[PDB]
């Protein structure tokens, strides 16, 4: 327990930066450390406070920033009346008997512009708001209960007002062999409050008892499901939603309706000759047939309803939003090909595959205010597509794509192509796309308005490291928006490597806001050294707002 | 050539440049 | 067309009857896992039964990290990116152990006005990464085999 390596850093934020972090070994499970970090533009010290144990409950790591007083922010906030910042952080993950779960994920800052102004060690300027968990679950081999707690801190002033569900029950039972049956029960218990004391309160009970018959075979599967749903809303303080908007709410409401499927999927192999003998083709037809009633749903406010995205796994999902506030009705047929390559070791080195969503009748939630380019409604309406590579040991290649008519263009697509000879040697290139009327369609109303999240995403990144003589390593990532042609994010990093000691160099320039006065984003730059006492390039390629991710 | 074509952006060796 | 059904097992004929071995037998991958192996007519024995002359599969360190794949102009994140990557063991008795991996990737994109709708949206999405971690483990059975011979 004592001094650690005091690490400078210079940006444009803070300009000089200096920690003079102390470690404290309090026992052999836990430890702490006390980190006075003096920031020269805001001209006073924050204090950083790390917790780390360990114990019966699981692993937990705790963090307090405060920093008394802030010239930069009283400045911009003359009227406020004070200028202290501070953050709190609590990550708390164990399975104690293993059969007691117990999380936790609580960040907590003073104000929204809090990851702006400071370091992203357990945060970043790129999260739009902080999350607030707490969960504590029993769980056996055929039986679950989980009671937790959510609550969200938004950071965007537009709309603060966000939902949280403060008591939350869980609780999830499975029987198999009854008879040629298996069977399952869900139910959940919420209840939803808000942050406004004008908006409406709810409180929730769902039960889910479903019961499916599968039947397999050597070269086809066809599993067959009836399930049922049940919820009772009911949901208080309501005369001012009421009062403004033409549809009205209803305090009780009671939700009935079945859902069946009925999904099926065959495999074909083939022995490849044209191509190395000894590789093997599978195709796999898939297809899945889906009936959920239509109920007007109208005079329930959708509390934890989104739409999901349709990738080719999402093609076969039953659902079409999260929670259970919106459950459209469906009438569908699901239909993918997934093509497989083997070499000679039954290695899969190769995967296609393509699906489309036909709908006989309309999906209907009685809520439909969804802005479509067209008046598409029946059809064979969205496709998605995927494909893996394995090139060789050393490449690889993935790629995704959606298509929906509805939007009259692609929605979503991805792509990235990687050289990794090994963690100090690798090269990836990557693209990202959303179109603008995906963005209009799923995002909020002012979204397709504002001008920085209107044109969508069009982003290609490159990531590269390189080693010299096994004592340097040198990393670099470059991010382009291709609709405004203009960086995002670039990096660098340089590691001498040592046997006693390391030092590395970094530099980072990211954007960090927008400004509303010109309407253009803010950029930040910002290059620091540390000691410590491999080669550091994982940590390195880490280090950014858009990490590296492996992709073979 | 080489198996590995990535080899001429990092191999150390001699650099021969 | 040269296509036939496929008139062998997923699983191979040696590992129809296996035992299952995991540090969290009640967690969400073991009971995925669990469930892969019943729909391919596995017969999943304890692991403290006598019965020592079968395969075993040991479920080992399981890691999901969500990132952010891309940015809004603003340098908002927009593209949350969640990778899963589980490791596991199969010790074929008496003969060795070979080491399996699945790695899945998923991405949903970010929406503070409803956040807490965004948080059951990722909790969907892990509750189908497991599955797709399931199936890749299964899949991954037939090279065992072919390498073990
Ligand atoms: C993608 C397009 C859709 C593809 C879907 C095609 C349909 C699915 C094909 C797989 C069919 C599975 O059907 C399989 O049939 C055999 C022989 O009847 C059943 O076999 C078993 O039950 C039958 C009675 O049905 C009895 O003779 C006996 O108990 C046993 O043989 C299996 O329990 C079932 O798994
Ligand atoms: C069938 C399986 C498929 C596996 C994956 C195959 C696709 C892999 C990723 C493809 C990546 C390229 O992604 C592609 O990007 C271009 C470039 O803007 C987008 O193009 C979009 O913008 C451009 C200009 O900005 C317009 O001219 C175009 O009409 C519009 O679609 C495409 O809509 C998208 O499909
Ligand atoms: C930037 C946009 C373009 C991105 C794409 C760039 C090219 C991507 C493909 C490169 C891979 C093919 O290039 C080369 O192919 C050969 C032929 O099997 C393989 O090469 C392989 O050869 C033998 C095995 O056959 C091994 O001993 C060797 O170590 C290995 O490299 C690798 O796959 C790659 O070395
Ligand atoms: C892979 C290969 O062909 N080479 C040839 N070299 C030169 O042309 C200088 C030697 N070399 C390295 O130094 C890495 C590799």
């Amino acid at each position: 327990s004592g001094f650690l390596i005091p690490n400078a850093k210079y940006t444009t934020t803070n300009y000089f930066e200096f920690y003079l972090p102390y470690y404290w070994n309090i026992a052999p499970n836990m430890d702490a450390t006390i980190t006075p970090h003096y920031m020269h533009r805001r001209g006073n010290i924050m204090w950083e406070n790390e917790f780390r144990y360990l114990s019966q409950a699981g692993a937990g790591l705790m963090e307090l920033d405060y920093l008394p007083s802030d010239k930069v922010y009283e400045d911009e906030h003359p009227n406020d009346d004070s200028s202290r910042r501070w953050l709190f952080y609590w990550n708390h993950s164990g399975v104690m008997d293993q059969v007691w779960r117990f999380n936790v994920d609580y960040t907590k800052v003073s104000d929204p512009s809090y990851f702006n102004d400071f370091d992203n060690k357990y945060g970043s300027s790129t999260d739009g708001y902080a999350t607030q968990k707490f969960s504590v679950g029993y769980a056996v081999q055929n039986f679950n209960a989980t009671v937790s707690t959510k609550q969200f801190q938004v950071f965007s002033e537009q709309n603060t007002s966000s939902y949280s569900a403060e008591p939350q029950l869980d609780v999830n039972y499975y029987q198999n062999d009854v008879g040629p049956f298996d069977t399952r029960i869900y139910g959940q218990a919420v209840h939803f409050v808000n942050t406004r004391d004008d908006m409406p309160e709810a409180t929730r009970v769902h039960l889910e008892p479903t019961i499916n018959l599968p039947l397999s075979n050597n070269w086809g599967s066809i599993n067959t499901e009836a399930k049922f749903l049940a919820t009772h809303y009911q949901q208080t303080n309501l005369d001012w939603y009421n009062s403004r908007n033409t549809t009205k709410l209803d305090e009780s409401v009671n939700r009935v309706m079945p859902q069946f499927k009925v999904d099926g999927k065959m495999v074909f192999e083939r022995d490849m000759e044209m191509l190395a003998p000894g590789y093997t083709q599978t195709l796999e037809p898939r297809a899945q047939y889906l009936y959920v009633p239509y109920r007007d749903q109208s005079d329930i406010y959708n509390y934890d309803s989104s739409l999901l995205q349709s990738d080719y796994s999402g093609l076969f999902r039953d659902r079409t939003y999260g929670g259970l506030d919106r459950i459209a009705s469906a009438n569908q047929v699901t239909t993918g090909v997934t093509s497989r390559i083997y070499d000679d070791a039954a290695v899969e080195r190769f995967n296609i595959s393509v699906g489309q969503i036909y709908y006989f009748t309309e999906s209907r939630t009685g809520d439909d205010n969804i802005t479509w380019e067209n008046d598409d409604k029946t059809g064979s309406l969205v496709w998605a597509g995927d494909t893996y590579w394995r090139i060789s040991e050393r490449w690889g290649l993935r790629g995704g794509i959606q298509y929906d008519t509805r939007l009259d263009n692609v929605a979503t697509s991805n792509s990235s192509i990687e050289y990794r000879r090994d963690e100090d040697r690798l090269v990836q290139l990557n693209y990202h796309y959303a179109s603008p009327e995906y963005i209009q369609a799923t995002l909020p109303k002012y979204y397709s308005t504002a001008e920085q999240y209107k044109n969508g995403i069009s982003q290609v990144g490159a990531v590269a490291s390189r080693p010299i003589a096994d004592r340097w390593s040198i990393v670099g990532a470059y991010y382009y928006d291709t609709n405004a042609n203009k960086q995002a994010d670039s990096m660098l990093g340089v590691q001498y490597s040592s046997c006693c000691y390391a030092i590395r160099v970094g530099y980072e320039r990211k954007l960090n806001g927008w400004d509303n006065d010109k309407q253009h984003a803010v950029y930040d730059n910002a290059i620091g050294f540390n000691i410590e006492l491999g080669l550091g390039t994982q940590e390195m390629l880490r280090s950014n707002i858009l990490p590296y991710q492996n992709t073979l | 050539a080489c198996s590995d074509f990535m080899d001429w952006f990092y191999c150390d060796g001699y650099p021969c440049a | 067309c040269g296509w036939h059904l496929r008139d062998t097992t997923q699983v191979p004929s040696t590992m129809k009857v296996m035992i299952l071995d995991s540090g969290d037998p009640n967690g969400p991958l073991s009971r995925a896992v669990r469930n892969q192996l019943r729909l391919n007519g596995v017969e999943l024995l304890d692991k403290e039964t006598t019965r020592k002359d079968v395969p075993s599969l040991r479920l080992g360190k399981v890691s999901i990290a969500k990132d952010t794949a891309s940015v809004f102009r603003n340098g908002q994140t927009a593209e949350y990116q969640m990778i899963m990557t589980v490791n596991a063991t199969v010790l074929i008795p008496g003969r060795d152990i070979y080491p399996i991996s699945a790695k899945v990737f998923r991405s949903f994109f970010d929406n503070p006005q409803m956040a807490l709708a965004k948080d059951n949206e990722q909790d969907m999405i892990v509750k189908e990464m497991y599955d797709r971690a399931a199936e890749q483990l299964i899949r991954k059975l037939p090279s065992i085999r072919a390498a073990d011979i």
